[PDB]
């Protein structure tokens, strides 16, 4: 599973 | 779908200094075709917090101004001494994207077995990523 370090 | 890959190395690799959460970026590459959107890769060679402290992090960002929201998949793989991929990940689907937007692994390898010379992913100290990236 892919990750973001964002809204 | 529109599908372009980049070949990247960091030299020197065992010698960085990005403590946690600080990044190694990529040159800005390109998709090409139609719109030119222009793109990143981001390492964080110790993570990105405590709870990835002990992996090296990948992010694939979108650097461009898009016409409208980007759907991408990606895969991002090690070349090892030998040249063959390996230590891939990726997206299991698309997933959405606009300026400054980043997606990818937070935990994509652990650092020590990366720093391991047995297992062949530094040769002469340098990573070599390749991204493989299919805009939808």
């Amino acid at each position: 599973k892919a990750d973001t370090t964002t809204p | 779908v529109v599908k372009f890959s980049y070949m990247w190395t960091i030299n020197n690799f065992s010698f960085c200094r990005e403590k946690m959460g600080e990044v190694i970026k990529s040159s800005t590459f390109s998709s090409g075709a139609n719109d030119k959107l222009k793109w990143c890769l981001r390492v964080n060679p110790k993570g990105l917090d405590e709870e990835s402290k002990d992996y090296l992090s990948l992010y694939l960002l979108l650097v461009s101004c898009p016409k409208s929201e980007v759907r991408a998949k990606f895969k991002f793989s090690i070349l090892n001494a030998k040249g063959e991929e390996t230590k891939a990940m990726e997206s299991q689907r698309a997933y959405r994207f606009v300026q400054g937007k980043d997606w990818g692994f937070k935990k994509f390898i652990r650092r020590d077995f990366l720093l391991d010379e047995a297992n062949g992913l530094l040769p002469d100290d340098k990573l070599t990523l390749f991204c493989e990236v299919s805009v939808v």
